[PDB]
């Protein structure tokens, strides 16, 4: 189950690839709308992977302990410089979450991309499967790959006041360290924006 | 039916796996445009009633099935019992514009007033959850001398990106109710 | 389309009854539900 | 003269589910463009079939752990959509707003143990009329399906619609039914070093699942 | 018998914007001839596009004078139609009776200095999200246009519609927005013996300017 | 775009001058016949109400957009709440002609009376400004025992030779209002 | 033409609903707005 994904000049190869989950669409919606009057620009240099430590999954973590990551995040690369230069942006997300242990651990993670996760309860965690999701089961895989487009009430968004996507990772079965298993699993995220579009360039500070 | 359960592809199993046969289905009651096209009452204010669909209670049918979506589109139908003359202003209007009869004003006729209102928001769809209490998007506002009853009805309803529904959690194994039945 | 069942056409035009849609340039979960794997994965004996 | 009509009594009252439309007041409003937005669903049973959601067990967990003792019953519940195990599903969240249903209910059993932990499970359907079994040898005379763990982790079983009537109620009011529409019985057969690992289970609508007569009771 | 009808409740009330017409009382009246009268306009945006009107600055003047000092900011305002600079235009006089607009706003900068007075000006668009610039070197990173005086005295710049939504409000109620829809920034670059002459500026609707959802608030 | 600014030819500039693209427009709300075809209330007199369109307040929508023109043509639509029988006489009639029921007289029916009146002036168009308080041109007169509410509605409206519109002058940089929005 | 949206033709004739127009022997600002100079006056470089 070998899969090689590539964004820009960045490559990521996995050998436990159960698949790619395309959520809510496989293609992008119409970019040039009437709200920006054709003043758009696609930034090809900003569509590449960045890495983020997510949490550490241990045995004491029971059912339902979430980790929420609002996209976009603090970014020191080109994509971070797009937010301080332009007023309106648009992108999808290519999210690749790794949880490396070995095949002698147990438990199961559920990673999901939720649009506008502003409040979450306990019981509705039971229906977190309604969103674009994959399971990370150390018996079989250690890699989850979810691709998703831009959603919103507006076709361009201003990311300093609104963050539409939220990567939530939830323990659905607690971790076991059966005699040859790993004692804890540090969980990592590997995210790359797709089809970014900017409009309305800012004045400088210089 | 065995599969890779972690790949999250949709996998359905039939009774034909153990010798049955799958029958025909009629799903005209669970489609979005049919089930949301009915009046739901909200608690009105005294005079000024900002028309947004989050005034619907979350335990009602239209409220919970509305909050099942992330995004929605609808025209609106309102039925108001009011005293005096009912006045509507669209989205983005000032509140002093509610004091003028040149704006769409239905004069009083017993027992109630039923009128159709278009989609007047500057957004392509509205939202049930906004990341950022969502932004000020609504269907305008109405006011009268006093408003006693206020009903909504979503027509041409479209929904996008579904979100959880939660049933009531029973204390014993099954949630039991008194289903209507004759005594004899 | 919704909960409407009149057979006589409407007295008012479409411009005054509803909001008019605009084109630029159901429906995903219908295709996601229709693409569900329904058979068996292994080799069926008996 | 003019055209005579008879204004009939009993007609014209405001019914909250009438097929009539209101009169307009504000014309020629053009919407912003809305074509090709992602995530469009037109029927709630499409997302009920395409997206399974977790069950609930004692301790509020979506899984069941393999016991290692003499009694080998693993889970057991009812085909009420108002059951406590079904209570956090999307299918029961739809079924609380309808009085009748029909058709197949799919259950998804996927196994989250390690690669050195093996198990063999059995799912059975006890029809209503006598009390449900406690032993897999007693449930072998039902409609059952047996499977074991391996490379493919998820097993889908389709609980069939067996009833006298072609539509079944989604609840009892409060008073009394015993356990009508029968039982779902989850049993384990064997396990090898599967002590304390989890079997998580999802539930979704079948291919011929249908759900009719809308109602509003309470609890959004 | 006669034709039965159901007089429906909720229908038939007098709405002040209904598409219905009243019943006549006084028939066959012929008007005087009215064809080919001069000055016919059918849409208010036609005369809003074809006829620009002056802006207002401090001192209640339609012009701005060239300052000769270290700070070279000449004018700066908002893309509210309810702004104080826009308040005497015909475009704001239309925009007070509508809640939403969209499209381009044209500004006309014509120069009324003598033939021995030269100048070079810069107009810039600061989008909302950060505070607007104070220096032309800071505004050079915006959408800007620079021009100088010569034989042709008027320069037209088209302020574009950049927004998240495809329609923008024409006012705030009273409470709080910061300076949404951004800023219009008028800067001068150089001048030669232009001390105290006037640059007058008009404003008009663009080619794709549209203005919808009629409303009556106050102030005829 | 440079030009001769003193020649007063209409010159428009686009966003395509700096790399944009001009979009499509829907201007069905700013045309004259649509925006003036709505009821506006005036303050009535006790019995005799001379029907001219300068009884409309200048701060209303129909009043200000009416006074935007120099010349106008319209048929008239009136809605009157009155006690007794409402009587209309055309342009040029004496006032004693208001005491006769052979002239068009709508008998009282609750709650109001809505009737259409033609253009009865001897002029080809009417005027909002007359050089010479303009001349006695109007749409006739009505009277009842008492008149409590009086609404106008211009239909088939035509306008000629536009005149200024003035918005409200703010004290600070922007004129701020309370735009209708939900509290939560 | 104006704020009317009925699709059924009127019960009354045109002689009784409106005033009838008379010929002898929109509309200027539409031509004045359409004749607006839209391009550039000089020689566009880059």
């Amino acid at each position: 189950r070998i899969l090689t994904t590539r964004n820009g000049h960045t490559t990521s190869t996995t050998q436990s690839s159960v698949g790619v989950t395309y959520g809510y669409a496989t293609t992008e919606d119409f970019v040039s709308g009437p709200n920006t009057s054709g003043l758009e620009t696609r930034v090809v240099q900003a569509e590449r992977f960045f890495k983020t430590h997510l949490f550490d999954w241990v045995t004491s973590d029971s059912f339902g302990r979430c980790h929420l990551l609002e996209l976009p995040t603090d970014h020191k690369g080109v994509y971070g410089s797009l937010t301080d230069s332009y007023a309106y942006m648009r992108n999808g997300w290519d999210v690749e979450v790794t949880a490396v242990g070995n095949q002698f651990n147990g438990g199961c993670l559920l990673v999901a991309m939720v649009p506008e996760l502003c409040s979450i309860n306990k019981r509705e965690l039971y229906q977190l499967t309604l969103f674009p999701h994959q399971f990370i089961n150390p018996r079989t895989n250690m890699t989850a790959h979810i691709t998703v487009p831009f959603v919103g009430v507006n076709r361009y968004d201003q990311y300093k006041v609104h963050k539409p996507w939220t990567l939530v990772v939830m323990v659905v079965a607690p971790l076991t360290v059966n005699t040859e298993g790993a004692p804890q699993i540090k969980v990592y995220a590997n995210i790359a924006p797709t089809n970014v579009h900017v409009a309305g360039e800012f004045p400088s500070k210089e | 039916t065995t599969s890779a359960g972690e790949s999250a592809d949709p996998v359905t199993a039939t009774v034909e796996n153990y010798g049955g046969e799958t029958q025909v289905q009629r799903r005209q009651h669970t489609d979005v445009s049919f089930i949301l096209d009915r009046f739901v009452k909200v608690t009105p204010k005294d005079q000024i009633n900002v028309l947004d669909l989050m005034q619907t209670p979350a335990h009602t049918l239209v409220g919970a099935l509305l909050r099942t979506a992330t995004y929605y589109f609808a025209d609106l139908e309102v039925a108001v019992k009011h005293e005096g003359n009912l006045t509507w202003v669209p989205n983005g209007a000032p509140e002093t514009a509610l004091d003028n009869t040149t704006n769409p004003t239905a004069y009083h006729k017993a027992p109630l007033t039923r009128l159709a209102l278009p989609y007047t928001a500057p957004h392509r769809v509205l939202a049930t959850a906004y990341n950022g209490l969502p932004t000020s998007f609504n269907y305008g506002a109405i006011k009268a001398t006093r408003v006693t009853e206020l009903l909504y009805r979503m027509k041409r309803a479209e929904t996008y990106c579904p979100r959880p529904l939660l049933a009531i959690h029973p204390s014993e194994a099954r949630h039991k109710q008194k289903i209507v039945a004759p005594v004899k | 389309s919704g909960n409407t069942g009149s057979i006589i056409n409407n007295y008012y035009m479409q411009q005054y009854q509803n909001s008019m849609d605009t084109q630029l340039g159901n429906d995903w979960f219908s295709k996601l539900a229709s693409s569900a794997f329904s058979g068996l994965f292994g080799a069926l004996l008996a | 003269g003019i055209f005579p009509v008879a204004c009939s009594d009993g007609y014209g009252g405001l019914v909250t589910t009438d097929p009539k439309t209101a009169d307009p007041a504000y014309g020629k409003v053009f919407n912003p463009p809305r074509n090709m937005l992602p995530g469009r669903f037109t029927n709630f049973l499409d997302v009920a079939e395409a997206c399974p959601t977790f069950l609930r067990f004692e301790g509020d967990v979506p899984y069941v752990t393999t016991k290692t003792d003499s009694d080998r019953i693993l889970a057991q519940f009812d085909l009420s959509l108002a059951a406590k195990h079904m209570s956090n599903t999307f299918l029961a969240g739809l079924a609380q707003y309808y009085t009748q249903y029909s058709g197949t209910i799919n259950l998804h059993f996927m196994f989250t143990g390690p690669t050195d932990a093996k198990a063999r499970y059995m799912i059975a359907y006890a029809p209503p009329g006598m009390e449900p079994p406690k032993t897999p040898e007693a449930a072998a005379h039902c409609i059952h399906a047996e499977w074991d763990t391996g490379l493919n982790s998820k097993f889908t079983f389709s609980i069939p619609y067996l009833s006298a009537a072609d539509y079944a109620y989604t609840a009892s009011d409060t008073a009394e039914t015993t356990n009508v529409q029968g039982w779902v019985c989850l049993f384990q057969i064997t396990h090898g070093k599967a002590d304390g690992d989890a079997l998580v289970v999802l539930a979704s609508a079948g291919k011929d699942f249908e759900l009719r007569l809308p109602v509003d009771a309470r609890t959004q």
